[PDB]
RNA sequence: CGAUGUCGGCUCAUCACAUCCUGGGGCUGAAGUAGGUCCCAAGGGUAUGGCUGUUCGCCAUUUAAAGUGGUACGCGAGCUGGGUUUAGAACGUCGUGAGACAGUUCGGUCCCUAUCUGCCGUGGGCGCUGGAGAACUGAGGGGGGCUGCUCCUAGUACGAGAGGACCGGAGUGGACGCAUCACUGGUGUUCGGGUUGUCAUGCCAAUGGCACUGCCCGGUAGCUAAAUGCGGAAGAGAUAAGUGCUGAAAGCAUCUAAGCACGAAACUUGCCCCGAGAUGAGUUCUCCCUGACCCUUUAAGGGUCCUGAAGGAACGUUGAAGACGACGACGUUGAUAGGCCGGGUGUGUAAGCGCAGCGAUGCGUUGAGCUAACCGGUACUAAUGAACCGUGAGGCUUAACCU
RNA sequence: AAUUCCUUGUCGGGUAAGUUCCGACCUGCACGAAUGGCGUAAUGAUGGCCAGGCUGUCUCCACCCGAGACUCAGUGAAAU
RNA sequence: ACACAGGUGGUCAGGUAGAGAAUACCAAGGCGCUUGAGAGAACUCGGGUGAAGGAACUAGGCAAAAUGGUGCCGUAACUUC
């Protein structure tokens, strides 16, 4: 039924970006919490993103040392106010999961310059 | 005021501002075509004739075709009829679409569950597995007893066994419409309707409040 | 016991009531050959819809 | 049941499955038409049908191409200049299935399998 | 999970890092906690210089998780590991002075007012 | 005693009510909040951890509550096999000794190709009265009948004060069911890439075979909880305990006698499913069949001539049908399924070619090469035009109207 | 305790609880110095306990693969 | 008993890898396990991968799993040194 193919499509956002695994994009999240609207940046490396199209995955981890935070935001959802695009990285995995247990300095990435 | 058939098609997600996924079942409603409308033909009482849609000329049968035939040979895929109490209607070639929910809230559907085969144990009645090492006696997915030592000799009726999950309806109570579009043939409902994409629905007016 | 008395020749006979023998029904005749087959297969002759498929 | 993940099993390993209709296919190359088992039959498609749409468009060179299979000296000839010329105008649809009944009986069910375009 | 023998990081001062789970709280038949709900723990270490005792037995909200959350925002949130704040024996709330690490703010009940109004969470 | 396998445990049952928890009523040495107590009640709910071979027991932590019990103190052709109760040996100890010990310590055998009933799932034959299709009606059955916290009532009634309520609607968890793959994890031997050793193509390149999918990293479709969503409502009928009115036996009194209304989480329903073999086979609608001759003690047979519907199956393309059947879409008056084409997801920039480096190898022509289920195009391939069963208006009586 | 019935004794160490363990006490139904009495390097596919590691043993199993099973054509038993 | 995954003294030692008669691929040389064909059910034998914890299991951490190579550094208590 092709109700669902308009569906997955006419729901798009048009002010979003096309990143990669080793970015930092510095997403901005609503809260949702109390009826003082908030905003929230969530800082950190991009390990997941894309292809679903309108449902496109998106994950960012903190890789902080010792301890830091990984949150899933989806890059079409109704509680993400913005994606800013900060820095750039130069990895070749589509899945950035070698990182994903690493937080010294064995978790820095060379910056994507040339 | 009566119900109508659709199919369910697939399953998709709502996009709340609540950040949830939250399910919600397609429901495509082509408008129904509304053969017949009855003035006491059976047990003293009226009724209207809702019909799903049509059948292929080239695959038509004879006995399923007379039920149709005035509004045209080509049978009717859905000989589905309902009790009309809350208004009076004379039979017309205008089809009726999901605008007959822009007024209303709280709905019932029943669907066509889980075709699984055999389905077995584990996904049949929720069974768990038995202790699987200090050596095991071919006893690993096995019931432990189904009864009880010589006094009844017999298995109680209503036990739960193994045995096949297919050719089933299932009605569902908790759901209330979203879309009720005429103009897309959108009805989407509240959460996950029973069976596959090609299952056949049939929704009406829930009486739990 | 293994069995507490033997079967009755009526039980033997209850199972070959549902044990019909395939025979097949409505045998096709080909176009071209003096064979006769089933609709969907070759004729013994190399024929199917009198088209010589196979040589003999 | 399984019946939302199509395709047949056919016995045994995807590596047997590999080299019977890799042979097979290589004899189906020398005879044009071959008589087996119903479902061999159909799963021998697989490999015939992929080496005449490897000839279906017309470019030089690249006969490196598939060149780890079929190349015995009696057929590895035909590919491209004979599975390309005899099929490439057609738009697909290269072979046809016809039952024969069964084996010795020995009852396992039968079929010979043709190209569209045979020459003798 | 967070269920039984699972080994826990203390989000409290002074004592001891190391305490083990030994059971969850609150309703019938009950496995598993989640993230606001409520486990018994049992003191691994101690150290003299914290506020109880090795082998003590004491009551602790899970605060975070390695699965971490995903009702609240919809989307998941995801932890380095396991860690729970610990009450005092009698007057409940953490007996500790300090908090270690985030903290969770999606369970309501006025019993943990003083680490449900923190303002580092929000 | 020509054997009927055990305690406890795993795992799963069924019943009692002497009710552990739930609802109703009356007292309390019960102000309010409560607890305990008794009278009605069994549909719904009824621990986890440790020591023990162990019921019981004792200890730890909690819950709305940690019921009292029957069944061969249920459940070994269902599972276990520590204690028991042997094959070997050991400590204590009696006796000169073999030996012995409901005294002790280790080591240590669980076999079986299920009958008839049955239970869960699934087909075929007959009958419903000439043959089929589909609904309606509902004689009948199945599903199902708990609970913490939080808000409001209200800081009101009540109470110096401490402390603090009805009614029962709403939110939020727990237990237990029900459904779903759009989410999110995992998988992914029908996808791509990296790679160790060796074998092949004479060598190298390149590509492939073998070695656990040879090893390794991602992954579509498909599936499924570790993921997701949702319940057991409102109202009606009828009750026992019990609360009362009106009132007599008993000129008073009284809730019972007449008369009557109320009263529970149970019961009868409502709801959801299935249900006419409901032979008690209903009712209705839709479809098919419009042929006679001869003979007679016949709600029956004999002879003979002509003659093959509806629908299902066959037949084969096959699906979101599947143990096999069965279901279902389509079948040339053809999108039923491949092939060919295209799009979607996945993989990740190759070989041929050119450049950099002594080289491994890298860069660029090249966002390359590849490919499966996801869902569109295209009759290129196959489901052909048929045929064998199934027939020819279907018995008898009574009532009515015509004759 | 490879030995002690009531008895799951006592205390220190210890575990969320230990009829477990180790050490101490002598508070061993008739342990007791050549079958010795007690320690003890080396040896252990070693009983009673602990920690550290690791896990489909478990919470609770989910998917993937072959070979049986299923179905068919042939050969064709036994207990009873 | 049978053409049965069994028993079985002696002779011989190619190439790559390896220490090797392990093991992995192959010569010379030999064989295709003498009942098979479909289907792609659980369940079952034998394999592969696995979230968040961990012995919480069991009389017994049983069974499974981790570790593991081969060169060098380093190495406690106890001891009859």
């Amino acid at each position: 039924s092709n109700i669902i193919k308009q569906l997955e499509q006419e729901q798009m956002k048009q002010d979003v970006p096309s990143f990669r695994p080793g970015d930092t994009v510095e997403v901005k999240v609503w809260v949702v919490e109390g009826s003082k609207k908030r905003l929230q940046a969530f800082e950190g490396v991009v390990i997941a993103i894309r292809n679903r199209g309108l449902h496109s995955a998106f994950t960012v981890r903190k890789i902080s040392n010792g301890e830091g935070v990984e949150r899933v935001f989806q890059t079409h959802s109704p509680v993400v106010d913005s994606i800013s695009v900060k820095r750039r990285g130069a990895v070749r995995k589509a899945k950035l999961y070698y990182l994903r247990e690493r937080t010294g300095k064995a978790a820095r990435i060379k910056e994507r310059l040339n | 005021m009566i119900g109508l058939v659709g199919k369910k098609v697939g399953m998709t997600r709502i996009f709340t501002e609540d950040g949830v996924s939250i399910p919600v079942t397609v429901i495509e409603v082509e408008a129904n075509r509304v053969t017949q409308v009855k003035d006491l033909a059976n047990d003293g009482y009226r009724a209207i004739q809702v019909t799903t849609g049509a059948k292929k000329a080239n695959r038509v049968t004879k006995p399923e075709a007379g039920h149709f035939a005035k509004a045209g040979v080509e049978a009717g895929r859905g000989l589905w009829e309902f009790r009309l109490a809350e208004g009076e209607e004379f039979t017309v070639g205008q089809s009726i679409s999901v605008e007959l929910f822009a007024d209303v809230k709280k709905v019932d559907v029943t669907g066509t569950s889980k075709g699984k085969g055999f389905a077995g144990t584990v996904k049949r009645w929720n069974f768990r597995t038995q202790d699987a090492t200090h050596g095991n006696s071919l006893s690993h997915r096995v019931p432990g007893s189904i009864g009880q030592n010589q006094t009844p000799g017999k298995v109680f009726k209503g036990k739960k066994m193994a045995g096949q999950m297919g050719n089933e309806r299932v009605t569902v109570q908790s759901l209330d419409v979203v879309r009720v579009d005429a103009e897309r043939n959108l009805l989407l409902v509240k959460g996950a309707v029973p069976g596959a994409t090609g299952s056949d629905l049939i929704v009406k007016p829930a009486v739990k409040a | 016991a293994v069995q507490q008395n033997k079967p009755t020749r009526s039980k033997r006979g209850m199972r070959r009531s549902h044990d019909a023998l395939t025979a097949v029904t409505s045998l096709s005749v080909d176009k071209t050959s003096g064979e006769k087959h089933l609709r969907h297969h070759i004729t013994a002759d190399g024929y199917y819809r009198g088209r010589k498929v196979i040589a003999k | 049941m399984r019946h939302r993940k199509s395709g047949r099993q056919l016995n045994r390993n995807s590596s047997h499955r590999q080299a019977m209709f890799r042979n097979m296919a290589g004899s189906l190359v020398r005879h044009e038409i071959i008589k087996t088992t119903l479902p061999k039959a159909k799963e021998l498609r697989r490999v015939v049908e992929p080496l005449i749409t490897l000839a279906k468009t017309d470019s030089v060179a690249n006969r490196r191409l598939a060149f780890a299979r079929t190349r015995d000296n009696e057929i590895v000839a035909k590919l491209f200049n004979e599975l390309g010329p005899r099929f490439a105008s057609r738009a697909g649809g290269y072979t046809r299935i016809l039952k024969c009944g069964f084996r010795a009986g020995d009852n396992a069910p039968m079929a010979y399998i043709e190209l569209v375009d045979r020459s003798e | 999970m967070i269920q039984e023998q699972t080994m826990l990081n203390v989000a409290d001062n002074s004592g001891a890092r190391r305490v083990m789970c030994i059971k969850v709280l609150g309703g019938s038949h009950r496995r598993y906690a989640g993230v606001g709900d409520i486990i018994k723990i049992t003191i691994k270490e101690a150290i003299p210089r914290g506020k109880v005792k090795k082998g003590d037995v004491l009551k602790a909200v899970v605060v975070r998780t390695k699965k971490g959350v995903r009702r609240p925002d919809g989307s998941v949130i995801r932890f380095d590991g396991n860690a729970c704040v610990l009450l005092n024996n009698n007057s409940e709330q953490p007996i500790g002075t300090r908090i270690f690490g985030p903290v969770t703010r999606e369970l309501r009940s006025e019993k943990f007012m003083k680490i449900i109004s923190l303002a580092p969470e929000v």
